[PDB]
């Protein structure tokens, strides 16, 4: 209730960030919604004299009818100092990749019951557009701690680890970790046993409370059941030249991941200039060759590590009918982590929602497993995801990326 | 009297670290000083500057301009020190309506609100920067020294200040009235509807009592001006819209600075006269800027400006919008990487039109052209309408499928039709995903040296078909892309190729259908001709046979 200092970082101004084109349908929403929250007090009309701008947009969280606001404050998030004064947004959980159920809960409506401090409040500015500008825009800044921004879980933590010591002292082995808007929590007990402790927790928000919109929802995750993606080689009866020059391809491009692969025995049998689909016998040294190499690449990569002072880089791949493979690492050839999915949602005639629900589950993961979101490099043209992909999304934070224009030839060997 | 609301202030700043100006007053001819005098008297006694004392430490200089064909002088505080001091503020202006999202009305009255202007107040921190001394006769007294209680013209903080004033009166007018609209642009108010002329002009009077709860008073000789509006380069009519005359000069020579303003005038004019071309008039402004400099037009740009005359001959017109209907959006390819639209909701009564240029790269295809073409008026038709248009694209829905499902990167287009008017955009060659029984493998390869530029391109295949061919003034990755070219050139309709160049697939996994490289335009033209192709990578320098064989004949 009384306003914890927050300051940008030194020589650093406000976000000035364009606001961009919005459909009548979320205009409309955006207008209801913001009706709503300035009668609250949450936000205040702004005049002239403030010049700065976040965009804003609206999403429906995975499985509801009704619209969330989603300020995209990337830039005021990279522009706000840092919050170190005593605890460190808590050192991450290594136990919460490891339960059997990790429930998702969106709790940002709890940050509107905290004031943000008077002199930060005008760097949060956003603007509501009209269709084809022909009403001014209109202009707001936040009165409390918003949602989305880096600063709101950092400033109520103190009033969170507050709101759940009841619940965590009689679940101590539950995992409970913030990130953002989202709080995770993880246990090892059935499902319906599960979905009740769930309930529970959200009880002690209710109860602390006294309505929040989204606060009912769960996302359901089971962390433990995580696929990884190793690298394998056929294994075949016939192999045609053609087979054999995709294997020393793929093994190659794995002799830069794995030292002691070798592929001397296995060109061997290509000598001569043959026919692309030539059966070739293997002969027992390239065979012996093929098996030490199939066992090398059953041991982890060496001198892999996580430095949590460094950025994490997400790599995908569209691979075909539906499926993607994508690997997260921060030095090339050190993946740790990379994965395969196919089972995306409402999507099999659209390329770029897929992506888009993607991009979701790998940060996700991402948070789960290291408490921050990686860096996407996107096989896909800059307008054509700037165009489409907050139709999609369905997530209360927003990672970064950057686009690929070149075809990677390493698309081939995650496939 | 009647007591009135007074305007909010709005506080201001000066940036962070700056102070006031301090800028010297010019001296002046008596003349100018006794005309600037009487008008500043004036001007106080309206209550817009008041007298100041000397402790007052900041100055901005005034100056004194003949309007032109008259003895009348005019005042000019030149305040450009204090707007380079002044804090930035938010913009509203920025973004401008487009006529096409406008929609029809059958009323627009406009309305005088320059007398509002400066019932506005200047944020009374802030008057002391506003400053300035009008000398006085021979300089034997102190010039009289006076600052600003409004808005001052010219100072950075004015638009803004006063549209935000304005707004905020205007918002519960606007909000309880929903069966007008109201638009400012400079002292005007511009308010339309669709009322009976008798409830439109109520609506007025009811605006102007509305306005008088401040003081503000608008004149009762109503405006001069009235439909058609000149607005923005723009003429609005109440049921239609159109670009103002676009005339063409008459030049038996061309300019650099000639040929930027009828560019200028062509894309202008693009926004509602279809098919406006461009691309030859713009090849010749290429990378100078010699604003002076005589350039010969080239028959093709001759051609396209004549084809422009045409499309200018008459005047074109825009309808408004409807939004009980469809927005359709229709696209065509003009060659040349140009491609021209339509938006339109009833059959040939356009909204407006316009047109996308294939953007600057070394390879590119028209199936990309056209996805970059829909995403541009996508982004524009929310802009406008708030909506994405349903769109009417001239490829088939097969070439579509076959181009997306197959394609590396990640791609969409929203709810489009086939339209069957040429020239269609096609596929010109998919490369196989398998390698080709019973079809001759060539393995190629290429090398050059980097000093002399001399190198080597050619092939050897699995029926004993070789070729090497030495070539100069060239790079590894020409001769790379020389030895693919053969194999195409000297097979069948079938072929196998075996290539370790990553650049080569690099690009042909891009699938180009045109190039700034000759040399990838003659590879295109022979995957055009050929049945079925299946290009194979493998790694350079590592024993692959026929690899190794072709690399040995071509680094030699
Ligand atoms: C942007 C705008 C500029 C001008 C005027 C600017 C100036 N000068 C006048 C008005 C009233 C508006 N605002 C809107 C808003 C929605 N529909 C319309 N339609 C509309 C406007 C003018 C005419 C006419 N004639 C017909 C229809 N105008
Ligand atoms: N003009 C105008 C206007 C409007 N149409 C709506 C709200 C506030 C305004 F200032
Ligand atoms: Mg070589």
């Amino acid at each position: 209730i009384e306003t914890v200092p927050v300051k940008l970082k030194p020589g650093m101004d406000g976000p000035k960030v364009k606001q961009w084109p919005l459909t009548e349908e979320k205009i409309k929403a955006l207008v209801e919604i913001c009706t709503e929250m300035e009668k609250e007090g949450k936000i205040s009309k702004i005049g002239p004299e403030n010049p700065y701008n976040t965009p804003v947009f609206a999403i429906k969280k995975k499985d509801s009818t009704k619209w969330r606001k989603l300020v995209d404050f990337r830039e005021l998030n990279k522009r706000t100092q840092d919050f170190w004064e005593v605890q460190l947004g808590i050192p991450h959980p290594a136990g919460l990749k490891k339960k059997k159920s990790v429930t998702v809960l969106d709790v940002g409506d709890a940050y509107f019951s905290v004031p943000l401090d008077e002199d930060f409040r005008k760097y949060t500015a956003f603007t509501i557009p009209s269709i084809n500008n022909e009403t001014p825009g209109i202009r707001y800044q936040y009165n409390v701690l918003p949602q989305g921004w880096k600063g709101s879980p950092a400033i109520f933590q103190s009033s969170m680890t507050k709101i759940l010591e009841p619940f965590k002292k009689q679940n101590p082995d539950i995992v409970i970790y913030q990130y953002m808007d989202d709080l995770y929590v993880g246990s090892d007990l059935e499902i319906g046993q599960h979905r009740t402790k769930i309930e529970e927790l959200r009880q002690h928000l209710l109860r602390w409370g006294l309505e929040p919109p989204f606060l009912w929802m769960g996302y359901e995750l089971h962390p433990d059941k995580w696929t990884v993606q190793p690298i394998v080689l056929p294994e075949k009866d016939s192999w045609t030249v053609n087979d054999i020059q995709k294997l020393v391809g793929k093994l190659n491009w794995a002799s830069q991941i794995y030292p002691g692969i070798k592929v001397r025995q296995l060109s061997k049998l290509l000598r001569g200039t043959k026919a692309l689909t030539e059966v070739i016998p293997l002969t027992e040294e390239a065979e012996l060759e093929l098996a030490e190499n199939r066992e090398i690449l059953k041991e982890p990569v060496h001198g892999v590590y996580y430095d949590p002072s460094k950025d994490l880089i997400a790599e995908i791949q569209k691979q075909g009918q539906g499926q993607w493979t994508y690997q997260i690492y921060q030095e090339p050839f050190k993946n740790l982590k990379t994965g395969k999915y196919a089972r995306m949602r409402g999507a099999h005639t659209n390329d770029v929602k897929q992506l888009t629900e993607a991009v979701q589950k790998i940060t996700t993961e991402s948070i789960v497993i290291w408490g921050k979101t990686p860096k996407f490099k996107l096989p896909i043209q800059k307008e054509t995801w700037e165009t489409w992909w907050t139709e999609y999304w369905q997530a209360t934070w927003i990672p970064e990326w950057e686009f690929v224009n070149t075809p990677p030839l390493v698309k081939l060997w995650y496939q | 009297m009647v007591p009135i609301s007074p305007i909010e202030t709005v506080p201001v700043k000066l940036k962070p670290g700056m102070d006031g100006p301090k800028v010297k007053q010019w001296p002046l001819t008596e003349e100018k000083i006794k005309a600037l005098v009487e008008i500043c008297t004036e001007m106080e006694k309206e209550g817009k500057i008041s007298k100041i004392g000397p402790e007052n430490p900041y100055n901005t200089p005034v100056f004194a301009i003949k309007k032109k064909d008259s003895t009348k002088w005019r005042k000019l505080v030149d305040f450009r020190e204090l707007n380079k001091r002044t804090q930035d503020f938010w913009e509203v202006q920025l973004g401008i309506p487009h006529p096409a999202g406008l929609k029809k009305k059958k009323s627009v009255t406009v309305l005088d609100v320059g007398d509002a202007y400066f019932s506005v107040p200047l944020d009374e921190d802030f008057r002391k920067y506003t400053a300035f001394t009008i000398p006085s006769i021979n300089n034997e007294t102190p010039g009289i020294r006076y600052q600003y209680n409004v808005l001052p013209q010219g100072w950075k903080g004015s638009p803004a200040i006063f549209q935000s004033s304005m707004t905020k009166i205007l918002e519960p007018f606007a909000a309880q009235n929903p069966d007008i609209v109201i638009y400012q642009y400079m002292d005007d108010l511009y308010v339309g509807s669709d009322l009976e002329i008798g409830q439109h002009r109520t609506k007025i009077e009811e605006l102007r009592q509305h306005l008088l709860r401040w003081g503000l008073t608008t004149p009762d000789k109503k405006h001069q001006k009235e439909p058609p509006f000149l607005w923005m380069g723009y003429e609005l009519h109440p049921d239609k819209w159109t670009v103002q005359p676009i005339v063409l000069p008459e030049k038996d020579s061309w300019t650099v600075n000639d040929i930027q303003k009828l560019v200028g005038k062509l894309n202008w004019a693009s926004q509602i006269y279809p098919g406006i071309k461009v691309r030859q008039l713009s090849k010749l402004l290429r990378g100078t800027k010699a604003l002076t400099e005589v350039i010969p037009l080239t028959e093709e740009a001759e051609l396209e400006l004549a084809e422009n005359r045409e499309i200018l001959k008459e005047p074109v017109h825009g309808v408004y919008y409807d939004p009980s209907k469809d927005l359709i959006a229709e696209i065509q390819k003009q060659g040349q990487g140009q491609w021209t639209y339509q938006i339109y909701q009833e059959p040939f009564k356009n909204l407006k039109t316009g047109k996308y240029a294939r953007m600057r790269g070394a390879h590119t295809n028209d199936v990309k052209q056209l996805t970059e073409a829909v995403q541009k008026i996508t982004t524009e038709s929310i802009v406008i309408w708030g909506k994405t248009p349903k769109f009417k694209l001239p490829i088939q829905k097969e070439t579509w499928e076959t181009w997306w499902t197959e394609y590396w990167q990640a791609t969409w287009i929203p709810e489009w039709e086939f339209v069957n008017t040429p020239p269609l955009v096609k596929l010109w060659y998919q490369l196989e995903k398998e390698p080709i029984v019973g079809a001759e493998t060539f393995y190629v390869d290429g090398a050059a040296n980097r000093e002399t530029k001399l190198g080597k391109a050619g092939y050897v295949t699995n029926k004993g078909r070789q070729k090497v061919v030495p070539l100069t003034n060239t790079t590894n990755q020409k001769t790379e892309l020389q030895a693919i070219y053969l194999a195409l050139q000297d097979s069948g309709l079938e072929v196998n190729i075996v290539t370790d160049s990553q650049y080569a697939l690099g690009i042909i996994q891009a699938q180009p259908d045109k190039s700034e490289s000759e040399l990838v335009n003659q590879i295109i033209e022979q995957l055009i001709k050929k049945e079925k192709v299946y290009l194979a990578w493998v790694p350079a320098h590592k024993g692959i046979g026929g690899n190794e064989q072709v690399d040995k004949l071509v680094s030699a």
